[PDB]
């Protein structure tokens, strides 16, 4: 199980995204170029259009592996704000120290 | 050109820290790498040591049985370069349906009773069935006698079955090779039941057909076993087999001879002769003897002689033949050649004949062929209670010391014969620090050794410096006593034991702990 | 006095000069043939006795790297030169 | 119960050769360390705790198997695979003259489970122009070509190349790129004499 | 006193193959603790030494990035908790280095890295002109 | 008042270890970090990797050794193998021990694709620093 039923989504999500992520770099070439005649530029907008809706790579959302918050995430460590000091003030992340300057 | 490239050099890529190794040796007081350096954890006697590396032995078992009883729980990698040797493997037959292809993969995972029943599917499917695959078929029955293998979890008769499927199979073939004659009269040698093997091979020279080199190897041995013939009979017979083998142009193999002299050993006496004339022959043949082949030739001449002449002419030909060699594993029974080189050494009680053994042991990577674990406590067993009367004390401390508890834990009666060297050699000044070393070595509560110990300090009158040193570990041996753990079922102080305890309290400036001691007598009459 | 590989030997074999030119290693492989390599090997076999041995051990299994690093160890890429890229 | 054996400290000897005791890299063990070591901030009133289950000599990646005894004895052993460099390349000067084509690789070791960075496929190719055989014309006919990649100060061409996945792919094209130039700078083409007075270098 | 007479065994097969000359090699160590680096690099040093590489070290500035964060769980955003990752580096060189002599000091280097640092190298390999240059063609 | 990771006054009976003594603003001051790994330095990737397979050490060894852990792992990352480093109170029999470090080794190796190693060390209690 995953820490909540908006994870489950997002992995569903990701999962669709990546097995139409290459039919639409082909097709949105097309869309994305002023060479090609016009006529076939409005039949290339109606394909990418019909593909399912969660094959969007902008409507991936970035969240915390842990606690599953969708905003306030480092995206380095892919951690929420709250976890993140919760390992580092126990010297549990290497080369994280308190700033003093 | 004033410039010359030099040519490179190529090495493996594990030759580099073998280079290094060669520089680091083995540590004298530490304990052996497979087990953890914590005390707590250090083994303290060999009886520790086998309960302890089998528990870790059973946790990889135990580790394995989960990966593959639930693959799709390790099946994630991010493993780069790819590691074929951590990804979880698979049992089950991974093609469900019948086919020939399928049958082969059910062989190949070590499966009989699926290979069976979907080889009698296959043949009632009408499809022909390669012969070569039959032949792999009958080779995986044939060896564990149409019985699983040993797994993680789910002596004295002939093993071998007249009712069983091999015999079945292999008449069902319709056409037999040589192959297939030579793996039946293996199968039957190895399970006991040389008489079928025998006669198959009868049927062998009628067909005309060639028998390779495992085939005289379990022939020779065969035709011993099945009848109880006389000596002469039986050489007769051997050399037989052998003159069979020309004709049919084969070449025995290291273990055609090893197996030879094996059994030669139930002839004590008329077998000498008959042995060195086959070690000649595997000089000529080219064949180089291993361990294992002089590990039957020193038993054969080794027995309970008196004189033990010839033994001596054995072994001091042998050991200048396999001095400066480093040996390399050729036989099944190469561990078994330096307990029993060891065992030869114990009746010559030859310090220098032992040195050029453990000497070889020594060389290269030849340390390896020591055998087991009890086999390497023997072989150690022996050879230490050489160093100790053969060799001055003083170097007899420094083999102690690097030998235990380093390699070995040493044995009650090795203790005692440690006692035996210290006593002849004038030198009482280290009972006690033998007495400590031996609580650690798993010694504390033995009877045999502290008897001993008692004994000989109190022997004699000592000085007083050296009189309060047997004091202070005689009270350490009484407090010993004192805690046995055999209290449970029955305590016992011997009589000897508190005799000397209560004389050692005397001359240490120790009379008032002497007064206790007076009372000990007449409560334990 | 006398070496006991001296003296009178079995003659029924002849002695074999050289060994057999081509090897049927390219064939199936017989099944006590493999047995054989597991008897002999694990007897050679004993459980590491210093942290070097254990390296040398897991580095021919593939366990550890193979030093010095290099990052496209185990990655030819198909074998295809720069032409099949460009 | 079971009891706690004494540490092997007290049986080390005193001139022991300490590489055998720790021949790779181990954790500090508090028994086969003979070394008594304090570390940690003290109490108030007090001394820095002992070395027997203490964390802070357990964090320290040790140096104990790195002993100069012991780096004297591994590297002499190290010795035999090695080659000399030749003496006639001493001065940095004669290894242009006699190599004038030098190639930068990078190779990245990092802990983890994978070994792939994709910045170890970069190949920097440096040549000096001043060891070749271009002409007055073929010369700055090159310069024109190659753009920025060339160093008007110190006279040397730069190709950098990035597109190939592998290092030896990118070293196979990175040379290509050089010999295609120099065979280019010398094909004087037809519409090369159309060159206008505003775009002479000199 | 009883020592395994002779345990080495390596091979180094000396091939018919010219070997590779670098000009410079460059190591770079970075690390967060600058006494792990100050103990690595007199290990680094004593051993190229030894070997004779005549290598001369400096170290590179460091740099520090910080990130800030906030304190509590809700609200209160005046007070800001902050953070720090500190890189330290150390930059070894060496000149005038066989590709034999490469291979096995960059190995014994690797193998005895600790776990806290990392390190980067940059390999000046040189050699001769390309065939096609080299031969005259047009 | 901050409250991250610490441990309030309470009279002076409650026993205190080193590790939590020692206020999260005394991290590379007083005390170093636990774990050590080259995810987070400057430019070096795979940091988030290295984070999530921590945090399950940390509950995998505290369930693998229920009640005889007595602080907190260490874990060392050199080149591709993983050491765990422990300090595990005198409760169970040497025969467990041998068994739970061969289950630990052979089953981390097989979840993670890269050798394990697991050293331990045995104390007779929890080290006590202060208070006590
Ligand atoms: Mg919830
Ligand atoms: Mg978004």
């Amino acid at each position: 199980y995953y820490v909540d039923w908006k994870m489950l989504r997002d992995v569903k999500r990701r999962k669709m995204a990546y097995e139409y992520a290459d039919e639409r770099l082909r097709i949105n070439s097309l869309r994305k170029n002023t060479i090609l005649p016009k006529d076939l530029q409005e039949v290339a907008d109606e394909e990418i259009a019909s593909l399912p809706r969660d094959s969007c790579p902008v409507r991936i959302r970035n969240r915390c592996v842990m606690t599953s918050r969708p905003r306030g995430v480092k995206r380095r460590w892919r951690l929420s704000r709250i976890v993140f000091r919760h390992l580092a003030d126990h010297g549990q992340l290497s080369g994280v120290q308190r700033a003093m300057w | 050109e004033e410039v010359v490239i030099p040519k490179k050099k190529t090495w493996d890529k594990v030759a580099i820290l073998q280079a290094l190794a060669s520089t680091v040796h083995r540590d004298s007081t530490a304990a052996p790498y497979v087990f953890q350096d914590d005390p707590y954890l250090i083994p303290t006697s060999s009886v520790e040591s086998h309960s302890f590396l089998l528990a870790k032995k059973s946790g990889e078992n135990a580790a394995k049985f989960i990966i593959n009883s639930y693959p799709k729980y390790f099946q994630k990698d991010i493993a780069e370069p790819h590691i074929p040797c951590l990804m979880p493997e698979y049992f089950e037959p991974q093609i469900e349906d019948v086919s020939e292809a399928a049958l082969q993969e059910r062989i190949k995972l070590r499966k009989v009773k699926a290979s069976v029943d979907m080889f009698d599917q296959l043949l009632q499917a009408g499809t022909t069935v390669s012969l070569e695959t039959t032949n792999s078929l009958l080779d995986l029955l044939c060896y564990y006698g149409n019985q699983e293998p040993s797994a993680n979890y789910n002596h004295l008769g002939v093993t071998w079955r007249t009712k069983n499927n091999a015999e079945r199979i292999f008449a069902l073939m319709p056409e037999k090779n040589a192959h297939s004659y030579c793996t039946m009269i293996r199968g039957m040698v190895k399970h006991q039941a040389p008489t079928q093997a025998l006669n198959l091979y009868t049927v062998l020279l009628n067909n005309r057909l060639r028998a390779d080199v495992y085939t005289f190897n379990s022939l020779i041995e065969a035709t011993a076993l099945v009848v109880n013939e006389k000596f002469e009979e039986k050489w007769n017979n051997i050399l037989d087999l052998l003159k069979q083998m020309v004709t049919q142009n084969v070449k025995p193999n290291l273990q055609t001879f090893n197996t030879i002299l094996k059994c030669l050993r139930r002839f004590y006496a008329f077998g000498k002769l008959p042995a060195l004339q086959t070690l000649r022959e595997m000089k000529a043949i080219g064949i180089e003897p291993s361990l294992a082949t002089y590990h039957y030739v020193i038993q054969l001449f080794y027995q309970h002689e008196s004189p033990s002449k010839g033994s001596s002419l054995i072994i001091y030909d042998i050991m200048n033949e396999v001095m400066g060699k480093r040996f390399s594993p050729r036989d099944p029974d190469d561990d078994m050649f330096f307990q029993s080189a060891m065992r030869v050494c114990s009746s010559l009680r030859d310090l220098e004949l032992a040195y050029q053994v453990h000497g070889l042991l020594n060389t290269g990577d030849n340390w390896k062929l020591i055998g087991s674990d009890h086999r390497r406590n023997f072989y150690y067993s022996k050879f230490f209670n050489l160093l100790c009367f053969m060799e001055q004390i003083d170097v007899t401390l420094k083999w102690y010391k690097d030998l235990i508890p380093s390699v070995f834990f040493p044995h009650s009666q090795t203790m005692i014969d440690l006692l035996q060297a210290l006593d002849v050699a004038n030198r009482l000044d280290m009972v006690p620090q033998i007495w400590k070393d031996s609580k650690e070595y798993g010694h504390t509560f033995r009877n045999e050794l502290k008897e001993e110990i008692l004994m000989l300090m109190a022997r004699d009158q000592h000085p007083p410096e050296l009189q309060v040193a047997f004091a202070d570990c005689a009270a350490d041996i009484k407090s010993t006593y004192e805690s046995q753990d055999a209290r449970q079922t029955a305590p016992e102080w011997p009589a000897s034991s508190l005799n000397y305890v209560a004389v050692l309290f005397l001359r240490a400036g120790r009379t008032q702990e002497a007064w206790k001691m007076l009372g000990l007598f007449r409560k334990h009459n | 006095r006398k070496n006991i590989f001296k003296g009178r030997r079995l003659n029924i074999f002849e002695p074999q000069a050289v060994t057999e030119e081509a090897p049927e290693t390219e064939a199936v492989p017989s099944l006590w043939d493999i047995e054989f390599a597991k008897q002999l090997a694990a007897v050679t076999e004993r459980p590491f006795q210093n942290g070097f041995e254990e390296m040398i051990q897991w580095t021919k299994e593939g366990k550890l790297w193979e030093f010095p690093i290099n990052n496209e160890a185990g990655f030819d890429d198909d074998g295809s030169e720069f032409h099949e890229h460009i | 119960r079971r009891k706690a054996l004494p540490p092997r400290t007290e049986k080390m000897a005193v001139d022991q050769d300490w590489p055998s005791v720790y021949p790779v890299a181990a954790p500090f063990k508090p028994s086969a360390v003979p070394l008594p070591v304090r570390m940690g901030y003290p109490v108030k009133r007090g001394v820095p705790m002992a070395k027997e289950g203490n964390l802070e000599l357990l964090k320290i990646p040790n140096f104990l198997h790195l002993t100069p005894v012991a780096i004297k004895r591994h590297c002499e052993a190290l010795k035999d695979f090695c080659t000399e460099w030749p003496a006639a390349l001493d001065s940095d000067e004669k290894c242009e003259k006699h190599f004038p084509i030098e190639i930068d690789t990078a190779d990245y070791v990092s802990a983890g489970p994978s070994i792939r960075n994709p910045k170890a496929r970069v190949v920097t190719l440096r040549v000096k122009l001043s060891s070749l055989n271009l002409d007055d014309h073929a010369k700055k006919k090159l310069i024109k070509l190659v753009g920025d990649r060339y160093c008007k100060s110190t006279d040397v061409l730069t190709i950098k190349t990035d597109r190939c996945p592998l290092k030896r792919q990118n070293y196979d094209y990175a040379v290509y790129l050089l010999t295609v130039l120099y065979h280019e700078s010398w094909k004087t083409e037809e519409w090369e004499k159309k060159k206008t007075e505003a775009d002479m270098e000199e | 006193v009883d020592v395994p007479k002779d345990m080495t065994k390596p091979e180094i097969t000396i091939s018919d193959e010219p070997d590779t000359l670098y000009k410079r090699l460059s190591v770079l160590v970075k690390g967060h603790d600058k006494a792990v680096l100050d103990s690595y690099e007199y290990f680094a040093v004593l051993a190229a030494k030894e070997l004779g590489i005549s290598i001369k070290v400096h170290e590179p500035p460091r740099k520090i990035e910080r990130f800030t964060l906030l304190k509590s769980v809700h609200i209160f955003k005046k007070h800001r908790v902050q953070y720090e990752m500190r890189t330290l580096y150390r930059c070894l060189e060496l000149e005038h280095l066989t590709g034999s002599t490469a291979d096995v000091y960059l190995e014994y280097i690797q193998r005895n890295l600790p776990e806290g640092v990392a390190m980067e190298v940059t390999k000046t390999k040189l050699e001769q002109l390309p065939e096609h240059i080299r031969k005259p063609i047009w | 008042k901050n409250r991250a990771a610490r441990v309030r006054v309470s009279k002076g009976d409650k026993p205190v270890t080193y590790e939590e003594a020692h206020a999260p603003h005394y991290i590379a001051h007083r005390k170093g970090w636990l774990s050590l790994h080259t995810g987070n330095l400057d430019g070096e990737d795979h940091a988030a990797e290295r984070t999530v397979e921590d945090v399950f050490l940390r509950k995998f060894m505290l369930g693998t050794f229920p009640g005889c852990l007595a602080d907190q792992l260490v874990l060392k990352r050199r080149a591709n193998q993983l050491e765990i480093c422990a300090l595990v109170l005198r409760q169970l029999p040497p025969h467990k021990f041998y068994f739970l470090v061969g289950y630990s080794e052979t089953l981390l190796s097989h979840f993670y694709k890269c050798p394990v190693h697991l050293h331990l060390q045995t104390v007779p209690s929890k080290v006590v620093y202060k208070y006590i």
